[PDB]
């Protein structure tokens, strides 16, 4: 008659000694019925392992309502037991997680939010696949939308890239009124898409125009400049010394970097004249854009300061002056027409270098269609100058970052057809995948890597383009198949897809830095040592990083000796001048001197800071790239 | 605790090299002698905590005692010359010597220590590396070590036995004084850092920081019976 007693005893002994599947059967057939030690045991540990192996065996076996009713019974039972971070992480793998979190998140806010969202967000970006991370983002949009602590929902807007989240957080953060700070990292946290959709719906109404005043290039910089001049006090011995030991027309270029990099004193900026006339053409572009890099504020002052170099007698002065006009601002867009009108020359004219500085600076200022239709004759021109398609591909690529699952439109289809039109000057085939992969950025489930694997596969040039699409196609998820595939294809005979495809290590596992140290330094190929040196990155710079810079610093090739101080001074922003003294003990060529003086001056997933160094990965070329290398935006 | 003036004075003392380069290379001080420390308490952690400021941004070298010399035949100062040549090839470092108690535990110590005295002065080498010497009893050193060796600065560390023990013990009781200011005969930073570190971890263990006199005399009896 009382068969649940015999079934409960049977599952009690089978669960008592050993069993893997026979335990939950008397419970799913028993229909259980009828704060203590016995209940905490048979619920907590017996229902923890019992429902763990039943939800695991049913989650991995079939893919009913019994597992839902028993799983919710464990949900409420552990809501009574109140032991977090164990039963939750055990019940993650069986949406169920949505109704579970919104069913549990009523009282405990900082415990489940801080603990559960902390370890489950780290383990979710580490191990949990993306289709469940989207449920973390939507259900976290729910429970975090109903709860407090808005900035974590702002991170949910950094990962979701949606306009309803920023609108709901603008009316819910606007209904309850610091301000300039959340404007600063509100404009820094938003990407190119949601600030243009945000600025179009809010430029439509915004109901107070105040977040319109904030979400521009006026309130992210109006607190910074006066505070950076007031609260900081930098000496002049660096501009005077580092601006005094320059010579050989290349250390003076390092002094053009001294002038260019700003972040108080503006003496080396206006140290007389002839500093730009004595320099070369590339130094005329760099020194012409330096006055734009020192004036990322005061539009009224920037106009009356850069206007002197506009339409001057020299071509590079006015082209670098238009580049300066593109660097000084990113929301004024009033200097476009005078440069945009004259671009149509198609053979050889000042407006080609003004196309360099104006299309590049406009790309830094920026699904925009009119500038791309104006760039249609630019991509169709195919000038012998590499930097035309350089700043064009980088421009449209930086315009197209963060797109909704990318696109296969006639922009990248046009630059791929015209890319395969003529297989000359492979540098084009190296910097076009820049804009291609930048257009691929922002996808979550795009099959564009397989599409490029179908159409693009050709000779190792467009196979290098294809593996670059594979580089930008693996921003990061639980895809260990790409780790074993990484170890498999890592031994390819081609000596560049190792450098870039293996260079992707700094972007794929950029968050979990414990696994980044590997045996790349123990190899024998100089390119692999470059893969590790680039793999260092720009993080806080622990002692293991400098430990790698101890052996990686002493090298004979000028590409690695020149490449090591850049990451050495980027990963550490009394260890600032001592490694530089070590460089003084190693050196005491021209490139290592210019770069070591560069580090002497600047030594003391955001797309704006992760984009402008893949072009720096191709520095082993002529000084033509150095005219664009000095105007990078990754400097904070 | 309480020895802030001596640790900031020795901080500015040991923080001249490798730091503040605008005047170190323009003035021209470059002292190739270093400082010499000692302490009646000793225990290596007080003097190591006074010279520990060099370990912030530098390469550290530690040679404690002459035990590696007395455990072998009369090789003498050859290993000292090996440390001198590796210190010349490793100039950005700090030569730290601690626990000089060759007699506290005989004619050869005077001659290898006299050769260490002459070679330590830098008769054939200019300013290349800093040498820091440390011992327990200043009365155990020979009077020959006065003019060549001690030329820069010596510290006079007092042993109160009734002031620093009352200060540190007051710090412990802040979270029955004569028993611990009279029973104890040696203290350092590793004691407060040790029992306060394991006291904080234990407070993570049982989720309360209440300290009873009997449990504190039991935890004191563990360290007393341990030695």
């Amino acid at each position: 008659l009382y068969r649940p007693a015999l079934e409960e005893l049977r599952r009690q002994i089978r669960s008592s000694t050993t069993s893997m599947t026979s335990v939950p059967k008397p419970l799913k057939f028993l229909r259980p019925h009828y704060n203590k030690r016995f209940a905490a045991d048979i619920i907590s540990v017996l229902a923890m392992t019992m429902s763990g192996e039943r939800e695991c065996l049913k989650y991995r076996l079939v893919g009913a309502g019994e597992v839902a009713k028993e799983w919710q019974e464990l949900d409420d039972a552990e809501k009574v037991q109140r032991e977090p971070l164990l039963t939750l992480v055990k019940e993650i793998v069986p949406l169920l997680m949505e109704i579970e979190q919104v069913d549990m998140l009523e009282k405990d806010i900082d415990e489940n939010a801080y603990a559960k969202v902390c370890l489950y967000l780290t383990s979710c970006v580490n191990y949990v696949p993306e289709p469940e991370n989207s449920a973390l983002l939507r259900c976290a949009l729910g429970v975090f939308r109903k709860f407090s602590r808005f900035p974590e929902a702002l991170r949910l807007a950094l990962m979701l890239n949606d306009m309803e989240l920023v609108e709901d957080i603008f009316t819910s953060c606007k209904d309850v009124v610091m301000l300039g700070r959340h404007g600063v990292f509100l404009e820094l946290s938003e990407d190119v898409e949601e600030y243009e959709d945000l600025t179009e719906i809010m430029s439509n109404v915004q109901l107070n125009s105040n977040f319109l005043a904030l979400a521009r290039e006026l309130d992210i910089m109006e607190p910074k400049v006066p505070d950076d001049i007031y609260k900081t006090h930098l000496e002049n011995n660096r501009f005077g010394g580092s601006g005094s030991q320059v010579d050989s027309a290349r250390m003076n270029l390092a002094s053009s970097f001294v002038n260019g990099f700003v972040n108080q004193d503006k003496l080396l900026t206006d140290d007389g004249n002839k500093w730009l006339y004595k320099n070369k053409d590339h130094g005329m572009l760099s020194a012409a854009a330096s006055l734009g890099m020192i004036l990322l504020w005061d539009v009224d002052g920037g106009l009356t300061q850069i206007d002197k170099y506009l339409y001057s007698s020299e071509d590079y002065i006015k082209s670098g002056a238009l580049l300066a006009c593109g660097i000084v601002n990113s929301g004024v867009r009033n200097e476009c027409d005078p440069a945009l009108a004259l671009l149509s020359d198609y053979v050889l004219h000042n407006s080609n270098t003004m196309r360099l500085g104006s299309i590049f600076g406009l790309g830094l200022a920026y699904n925009r269609e009119d500038v791309l239709t104006l760039l249609l004759p630019v991509m169709g021109d195919s000038k012998s100058s590499m930097e035309v398609a350089g700043v064009t591909a980088l421009a449209c690529g930086m315009i197209a970052v963060g797109s909704c699952n990318g696109d296969v439109t006639s922009t990248i289809l046009q630059t791929i057809m015209e890319k395969s039109e003529t297989e000359l000057k492979d540098t084009y085939a190296r910097w076009l995948p820049l804009g291609l992969g930048l257009n691929h950025l922002g996808k979550g489930e795009a099959i564009e890597a397989i599409l490029a694997a179908l159409e693009v596969v050709s000779e190792p040039f467009r196979s290098f383009a294809n593996t670059l699409v594979d580089v930008c196609a693996y921003a990061g998820s639980g895809n260990v198949l790409k780790v074993q595939q990484l170890l498999h294809i890592c031994s390819e005979h081609f000596d560049s897809k190792e450098k870039e495809e293996d260079k992707d290590k700094k972007e794929k596992k950029d968050k979990d830095k414990k696994e980044a140290p590997a045996d790349m330094g123990a190899h024998q190929g100089v390119a692999v040592l470059g893969i590790a040196l680039i793999a260092m990155g720009e993080e806080i710079g622990a002692e293991m990083a400098l430990r790698t810079f101890g052996h990686l610093l002493r090298y004979g090739e000028p590409t690695l000796r020149r490449a090591v101080p850049l990451a050495l001074a980027l990963i550490s922003v009394s260890h600032d001048a001592d490694p530089e003294v070590s460089y003084n003990s190693i050196f005491a060529a021209r490139l290592a001197a210019m770069l070591r003086q560069l580090a002497q001056y600047h030594a003391k997933k955001g797309t704006l800071t992760l984009c402008p160094y893949h072009s720096d990965r191709q520095l082993m070329s002529q000084v033509a790239v150095a005219g664009l290398l000095t105007v990078l935006v990754s400097f904070l | 605790g309480g020895l802030d003036n001596q640790i900031q004075e020795i901080k500015e003392s040991v923080e001249l090299p490798l730091t503040h380069p605008e005047y170190y290379e323009e003035m021209g001080i470059k002292p190739p002698k270093g400082v010499i420390l000692y302490g009646p308490p000793g225990t290596g952690k007080t003097l190591l905590a006074k010279a520990v400021a060099n370990q912030t941004s530098a390469t550290f070298l530690r040679v404690v005692g002459s035990e590696l010399i007395q455990k072998y035949l009369g090789d003498g100062p050859k290993l000292v010359r090996e440390l001198f040549r590796v210190a010349e090839e490793h100039a950005p470092s700090i030569v730290f010597i601690d626990e000089i108690d060759a007699i506290g535990t005989e004619r050869e110590i005077q001659r290898t220590m006299l050769e260490l005295l002459n070679q330590l002065d830098g008769f054939d080498s200019r300013g290349d590396v800093k040498v820091i010497m440390a011992t327990n009893r200043i009365e155990t050193l020979d009077p020959a070590l006065i003019r060549p060796g001690r030329i820069d600065r010596k510290i006079e560390f007092p042993l109160p036995d009734e002031k620093t023990k009352k200060r540190i013990f007051q710090i412990h009781t802040s979270r029955t004084l004569d028993d611990l200011i009279m029973a104890k005969d040696d203290l350092s930073g590793a004691d407060i850092k040790a029992i306060c570190t394991e006291a904080g971890l234990m407070a993570l263990r049982e989720r309360r920081m209440k300290v009873t006199n009997e449990d504190f005399k039991k935890s004191k009896e563990n360290v007393l019976y341990k030695k």
